DNA sequence: TTAGAGAATTGGAGAGTGTGTTTTTTTTTTTT
DNA sequence: CACACACTCTCCAATTCTCTAA
């Protein structure tokens, strides 16, 4: 009875035509785009009505139905017929929610019926299924049509309606359902898990169930790091005539943001200002790790990648670049993997002893929303159009590497389990790290015996690097100097004797608030990590094309490499040069062209790519 | 709102009055003609096109697309009411006798109507079938993952009463129903006669019913997602159009499955869905003179994989593999090499060219193996056999990469195929035999590194001789540097990357459809050997065995191999008797395959 | 079975030793007249992190006095004669270095890993049994009694839900503490391989049964072995 | 004396109410 | 939950008891 005042407040807030026109413009954009939820910033609601903002965040359900009714009134005033074209117009909330910013761990029972913004990683999603909200029925015996609304505990009003349809009797006559005139909404359930690094000590990551409706269902898949704004509620699990107090709790989402996914003109100017920007990016790739320049260049090529061809005959040429690092203990292989996991979009960690062929590809699991079993994606399927980092790769079982073979060879994985027979897309770059046999590389043995992997598997990697703990005194001097400098570093936003805090939630707005070189050092103008992330994100899309001169030089130098294999030492060749090496040359030249943002693979790209191949094939 | 009686009258008007000038301007009333055919029972299914409906009422097309089930019923009722105007087996007999009793509309209805979807509607993917499209006519593309056998679905049940001799009828809509027990007729109820009802399967209307499951095309799925699936329920003449592994586009109504009883309270307002299928669509003498040119053998060998230079005699052997010998008959061959030697590329070409084929790895695949496998489909829980590379390749050729890396189960399965061309598999502890007569095209690696000719093939490739001797030809695709050929190969690869196509080769490959026609009519020829050529076979075989003994993988299977290859070349020549050139070709192909191995 | 309520939730974690004050009672939803029993907790006492100011003054005095290093070394395993340098190494292990997160996001471990190879009957196992007792978080394992899953993490099907769930091994149970692996040489090679990520990167990356995560293993490995 | 019409007693038919409903990881022993 | 066991409860009517005529 009292909610008309709140509805008046929200309608007054939405009618921005008087002062700034922000939200009337947003509603107009909603009408033009044919959407039916408005994205409202609670910061603006605070600026115009602090009282109503506090009430909204602390009394979420009643306030939200008031807000949605006000939005329906406003969109009707702007365009009445469009207001009739949808059952109801939702509102999704963004901005800063104060103390309501939580994780799945800190989302305790005291947050019930409040708007909360939960940050976490998606572990699983149920299949989208329709949900009836209003069913229309027709009586042939009466030539009359009737309607019934439907609600359940998930809906904001939360009354449980009877599940069944009117069936054989209205006016004691048989009805039949008008499915077309009825209206259904999409329904999906996901599970948001705590960020694994932020758990306290030995506690495993906790999780919270989330319910998506209508247009939100597409906006999250497993492995995504998301921020979900919604209302927290308990669902009573009555037996019928009896219940235990234990109720499961869910988050009915009103808005979902991909917090890790995501201006170009300054990048396209920087590629002109800089001289051979590939070198600067490669040097600035992992600042904490000294040396390994060619490996860093190869990793940058892996990050950028070639362009995947589709041929007129329907065959396709795989565009991803696969790198295998083999080397002694303590030569930063694991650290290079960790940097790639931090810097790249959708990079999946994996280690040889802690993974299985099932977990790498797909597993049959029961969806508890229904009980039916479905495929749940493994590591390389999650890594599609991304990277997968495999540490301790020499420690995998052969049956587990059978899974990797198809992924690397064809960019897919074939599955035949449960009721499903399917070719899943697993188009990912593999960055594998391994130790040689006997732990430490043996100079008195051939590379094919230091490398315990089979030649069939090794053929699938574009580049194979052997990196050794050579105890040269000058190299040791520079390495130790860099290591001790890194260990001496302390951040500016940290006191002089602090131990760094164990993880806790520190994100307090749905969008980042502080919105290219490093400033400390003089030599070579090191690039910052954020700019490198943005530049790689832009440069991956350029898609350059071969030129006649670069093609000619690649062919000539490949022929030289092949003919050089005639007299090259069979006892010490890293890997045999073949057409696969030529594919590697083309992909690396394309990646260098992407780094330059050139749109044409030039002779410079060919020169750098074939230099990298020469180093990887004929240098330790 | 809608006045469905007026809609029915407008539908009658459309059916009566539409014409489309078919058969080059004859001004045919297509729907009147089909109404005559339905009335005469010479036709049962009527696919009305909403593109035709659009040409006189777009609003009616919109109403159909928005409320498809209602308008399906209205169109069917209008057609049934109009059949007497155009009316110039067992259920027919029953309808005749019920007309005699008159002298249950759904029972007397002996036709079916479907909407062929309008071209303005784009064909969706399965993932794009949102909840807003429930109860609406949608067009969906996908791969047919699995199809059930055709089963009878009760449409109108018919009962007879023992005491009062009266027929009673029970129309069926839901997937489940209550069968009637006691007689409802007033002469039974008022007399309290205790009469009961017996179902008459003979005099009750069934319909063909088939359940299948579509699945997203793999190259249309979003990046990080499992392909989605949709259950499709198929009725009447739409049944048996689809098969597993087929690519289809289905026009149908997206509807919810309304379960009964305990599942209702469990599921609540949620519901599973199915697609009610209305339409399923599936995605030379001059040429014989070109074939007549005596170059045709080498012309075809050149047309085989111009992307690969050399190995022309291997290409000829591959041609004879696709041709096959006299019916035994499969020319199984094996070609070993190092990784990356263009061996996989050659096998991929044969898989693309061949009409029935498969391409797989000997190892360890997480998919269905070389043998078929039994899936569970746990929403139903009914275990069903599916796939198997050998089974899917049955009448054709199965290509196996890294044959050396096969498991022992796979090796025994291929051994069984080589022996008797069928395999054994268990569904639910019980087991069956499953048929596969495919030719095997095997590619294998050395056990370690590049091939060394100083070591024998079985010791190098690490395969048992019991399997390795089965193949008629053994080739070794060795790769070594060669400056000009490497440069030519590099120019080819660079052009392929630069233009996404093969460069011009100073000749035109024959069309693969024409090659398929050629090998088909070739395989339809059935040669036989004369006795003089048998003597020639004997002399050539004994001399070849002298050479093999002096340098041992020659036996009676060698004589049978050269006979198979000679009959294959006789088929290639398209003549029903072999000749000296056939035996010469077989002998030299075997000899030079051994030379390639040496 | 215990039932914790309101502010008793998350007052204790697995591996802790507690005294529980509560009400022994039946659950109230083989045989007929049987009811399952549990304790309704109303008081938790950790028998052994919020220090009192008096304790903080004592700790500051201990840090301030000049011979605290020798005092700690003498305090470690006082029943064990000799081995003073090994006790000093154990002191360094117990206090540990400083974890550091560098500008590019790479993290360096502060934990110190200490192996004690040597002759039998030399108090190595007793030093491990002291460190398990003395460390704020401490887990004692026998190498021969351990497995790769049991050390790092196990994936098992939840019986009541049919999902696959994670279970913390010794290195997860000891996160923020010390793992005492006694008779370390008796492990099979494939099981010693499992701890390589957790010893250096201090993480346990898992990809099994469709669940894919990176658990934390910020712990020190103290190992004992014979020749 | 024997048989049919009006009144009294008890069986049970029917309505209402309450209740019941293969597929992955990890271990262990033995097979080679 | 909507479709089946098991039990209670209500009023209809089926058969006998008693009075009268043939
Ligand atoms: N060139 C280097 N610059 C900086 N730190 C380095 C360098 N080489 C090794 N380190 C350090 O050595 C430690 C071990 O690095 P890590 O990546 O595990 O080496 P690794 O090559 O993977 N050896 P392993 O894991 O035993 O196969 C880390 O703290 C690195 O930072
Ligand atoms: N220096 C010592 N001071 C006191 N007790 C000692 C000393 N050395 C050995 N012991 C005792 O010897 C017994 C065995 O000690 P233990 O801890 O097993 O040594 P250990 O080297 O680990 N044995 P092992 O497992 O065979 O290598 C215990 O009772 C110890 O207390
Ligand atoms: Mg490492
Ligand atoms: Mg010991
Ligand atoms: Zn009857």
């Amino acid at each position: 009875v009292e909610l008309r005042e709140a509805q008046r407040d929200y309608l007054d807030f939405l009618d921005d035509e008087e002062d700034q026109g922000i939200y009337q413009s947003k509603v107009r954009e909603l009408i033009s785009d044919n959407q039916y939820r408005l994205i409202v910033n609670v910061n603006d609601l605070r600026r115009k009505n602090e009282k109503r903002a506090n009430r909204l965040l602390n009394n979420a359900f009643e306030e939200l139905v008031a807000f949605q009714r006000a939005l329906k009134d406003f969109v009707a005033s702007i365009d009445a017929t469009y207001a009739k074209q949808y059952e109801e117009f939702y509102v999704g909330l963004e901005g800063s929610f104060g103390s309501k910013h939580v994780s799945p761990r800190t989302l305790t029972s005291c947050f019930l019926s409040c708007v909360v913004c939960v940050e976490g990683i998606v572990t699983k999603c149920s299949l989208v299924r329709p949900k009836v909200v209003r069913s229309v029925h027709y009586c042939p015996a009466t030539k009359k049509t009737i309607e019934r609304r439907y609600s359940d505990l998930t809906t904001l009003v939360a009354f449980p309606s009877s599940s069944v349809y009117p069936t054989k009797d209205e006016e004691n006559n048989p009805l039949e359902t008008e499915y077309g005139l009825s209206v259904y909404k999409d329904h999906q359930t996901i599970t948001i898990q705590e960020m694994p690094e932020k758990a306290p000590a030995g506690q495993l990551p906790r999780s919270v169930d989330v319910i998506l409706d209508d247009d939100l269902v597409d906006k999250a898949k497993p492995g995504d790091r998301v921020q979900v704004v919604g209302t927290y509620r308990c669902l009573p699990g009555k037996k019928g005539g009896y219940t235990s107090g234990t109720f499961r709790t869910v988050l009915i989402a009103c808005n979902v943001k991909q917090m890790s996914k995501d201006i170009a003109k300054i990048k396209k100017f920087s590629k002109t200002r800089s001289k051979d920007i590939f070198d600067q990016l490669a040097k600035s790739l992992a600042p904490s790790i000294h040396g390994h320049d060619y490996v860093k260049k190869a990793i940058l090529c892996l990050l950028l990648g070639g362009v995947e061809r589709d041929l007129e005959n329907g065959s396709h040429i795989r565009g991803d670049i696969n790198i295998l690092l083999i080397g002694d203990p303590s030569v930063a292989k694991s650290q290079l993997l960790r940097y790639v996991l931090c810097t790249a979009p959708r990079a999946i960690p994996t280690t040889g002893r802690g993974s299985s062929g099932v977990g790498l590809t797909a597993a049959v699991t029961t969806d508890q929303e229904t009980g039916e079993r479905r495929l749940e994606a493994g590591a390389m399927v999650l890594a599609d159009r991304g990277v997968v980092c495999i540490d301790e790769f020499d420690k995998m079982s052969d049956m587990d590497r059978t899974a990797i073979h198809e992924v690397m060879e064809q960019g897919r994985v074939t599955i035949a389990k449960a009721g499903i027979h399917a070719r899943l897309n697993a188009r990912c770059s593999v960055l594998a790290a391994a130790n040689p046999v006997y732990g430490r590389y043996d100079q008195y043995k051939t590379p094919m015996e230091n490398i315990g992997l089979q030649d069939s598997l090794l053929s699938r990697f574009d580049l194979l690097f052997i990196m050794l703990d050579q105890m040269d005194p000058e190299q040791d001097r520079e390495i130790s100097d860099h290591v001790l400098r890194m260990h001496r570093y302390r951040a500016p936003g940290e006191q002089d004797g602090d131990a760094m805090p164990l993880g806790s939630a520190v994100d307090i707005l749905a969008t980042d608030d502080p919105n290219l070189h490093g400033t400390k050092k003089k030599k070579e103008k090191m690039v910052s990590a954020a700019f490198m992330k943005k530049y790689i994100h832009v440069a991956k899309i350029i898609k350059p094309v071969l030129t006649q001169e670069s093609a000619t030089y690649i062919a000539e130098e490949y022929s030289r490499l092949r003919s050089q294999d005639s007299m090259s030492s069979d006892t010490a060749r890293t890997s045999p040069v073949t057409a696969r090496t030529l594919e590697t040359l083309i992909r690396l030249a394309t990646a260098h062209a992407k780094a330059r943002m050139s749109k044409t693979v030039d002779l410079q790209d060919a020169e750098e790519a074939v230099e990298l191949v020469q180093y990887a094939y004929f240098k330790k | 709102l809608k006045d469905y009686a007026l809609e029915k009258e407008k539908v009658k008007k459309f059916l009566q009055e539409f014409y489309q000038d078919d058969e080059l301007g004859k001004k045919q009333f297509k729907y009147g003609n089909q109404l005559v055919r339905l009335a005469h029972r010479e036709q049962v299914a009527l696919y009305v096109d909403l593109d035709d409906v659009a040409e006189d009422d777009p609003e009616l097309v919109d109403s159909i697309c928005e409320n498809a089930r209602r308008y399906a019923k209205l169109f069917a009722d209008a057609v049934q009411e109009l059949l007497p105007q155009y009316k110039e087996d067992v259920l027919d007999v029953y309808i005749e006798h019920r007309l005699m009793m008159e002298q249950p509309a759904e029972l007397m209805r002996r036709f079916e109507l479907y909407f062929q979807g309008p071209s303005s509607n784009k064909p969706r993917v399965i993932r794009e079938v949102r909840a807003d499209s429930v109860g609406k006519l949608v067009t969906v593309r996908g791969i047919v993952t699995r199809v059930s056998e055709v089963k009878p679905k009760m449409v109108v049940a018919t009962y007879t009463c023992d005491q009062c001799g009266a027929e009673t009828y029970q129309p069926i809509q839901s997937p489940t129903f209550m069968p009637l027990i006691m007689c409802p007729s007033q002469e039974c109820q008022t007399n309290r006669s205790g009469g009961r009802l017996y179902l008459q399967t003979r005099g009750s209307r069934f319909i063909k019913f088939q359940e299948m499951k579509m699945q997203e095309h793999s190259d249309q799925v979003p990046v990080g997602n499992i392909p989605r699936s949709i259950t499709v329920l198929v009725e009447g003449e739409n049944t048996r159009i689809a098969q597993p592994g087929d690519h289809v586009s289905v026009t149908g109504i997206f509807l919810p499955i309304l379960r009964t009883g305990f599942r209702q309270v469990v599921q609540g307002l949620l519901s599973e869905t199915y697609l009610e299928a209305h339409r399923i669509v599936k995605m030379t003498r001059e040429e014989l003179r070109q074939i007549a040119e005596e170059d045709f053998y080498e012309k075809l060998a050149a047309s085989i994989a111009p992307e690969i230079y050399g190995h022309e005699d291997v290409k000829k052997a591959l041609l004879l593999l696709l041709v096959g010998g006299v019916d035994r008959g499969n020319i199984n061959i094996c070609l070993m090499g190092d990784p990356g030697v263009a061996k996989s590329q050659l096998l991929s070409y044969i898989d693309r060219l061949a009409p029935r084929s498969q391409y797989t790895t000997g190892r360890g695949s997480s998919g269905v193996g070389l043998t078929a496998a039994v899936l569970r489909d746990s929403v139903s829980g009914e275990l069903t056999l599916e796939g198997g590379a050998l089974v899917l390749a049955d009448q054709g050729v199965c290509c196996i990469d890294e044959f050396d890396k096969m498991a022992e189960a796979d090796r025994t399965a291929i051994h069984e195929v080589m022996e008797q061309q069928t395999i054994s598999i268990a569904k639910a502890g019980i087991l069956t035999t499953l048929n596969a007569r495919c030719s095997i095209l095997a590619a294998a690696n050395p056990a370690y590194g590049r091939y060394n000719p100083r070591r024998s093939l079985e010791q190098n490739i690490q395969l048992p001789a019991a399997l390795l001797s089965r193949f008629d030809l053994l080739w070794l695709i060795q790769d070594r540097p060669d400056r000009d050929n490497d440069l030519r190969l590099a120019q080819h690869i660079t052009y392929v990357h630069q233009h996404s196509r093969q460069p011009p080769s100073q000749f035109e490959p024959l069309d693969m459809k024409l090659m398929r026609r050629y090998i088909a009519m070739c395989r339809e020829k059935q040669p036989m050997v004369p006795e003089s050529l048998a003597d020639y076979i004997t002399a050539a075989y004994v001399e070849m065995r002298r050479e093999a003994w002096a340098s041992t993988y020659t036996s009676a299977r060698t004589l049978l191999a050269i006979l198979r290859l000679s009959t294959a070349l006789a088929r290639l020549r398209m003549v029903d008797v072999v000749e000296k050139e056939d035996v010469n070709e077989a002998i030299r192909l075997m000899e030079m395959s051994k030379d390639s191995l040496l | 079975q215990l039932y914790c309520d309101r502010y008793l939730c998350d007052k204790v974690v697995p591996g802790n030793r507690v005294t529980i004050m509560g009400i022994y009672s039946i659950k109230k939803f083989v045989g007929v007249g049987i009811r399952s029993s549990y304790i309704r907790v109303l008081g938790i006492q950790v028998d052994t992190g919020a220090v009192s100011p008096q304790e903080e003054e004592e700790f500051r005095r201990l840090a301030a006095l000049p011979n605290v290093y020798e005092v700690i070394s003498k305090s470690i395993a006082p029943s064990i004669f000799g081995g003073t340098d090994m006790k000093k190494a154990i002191a360094c292990l117990l206090f540990g270095g400083s974890r550091k997160r560098l500008p590019d996001g790479l993290t360096r471990r502060g934990d110190i890993n200490l192996l004690m190879l040597g002759d039998p009957g030399t108090a190595k196992s007793q030093l491990l049994k002291f460190v398990e007792k003395c460390s704020p978080i401490g887990v004692y394992t026998s190498g021969k009694g351990s497995s790769a899953a049991g050390l790092t993490a196990s994936v098992m099907r939840d019986p009541s839900s049919r999902n696959f769930i994670m279970e913390g091994g010794a290195m997860v149970l000891a996160d923020g503490g010390v793992v005492c692996i006694d008779e370390f040489d008796k492990m099979r090679e494939d099981d010693r391989v499992a701890i390589h990520e957790a010893m250096e990167q201090q993480t346990i990356s898992i990809a099994k049964a469709g669940i894919t995560t990176t658990l934390n293993s910020r712990c020190s490995v103290l190992a004992a072995a014979n020749s």
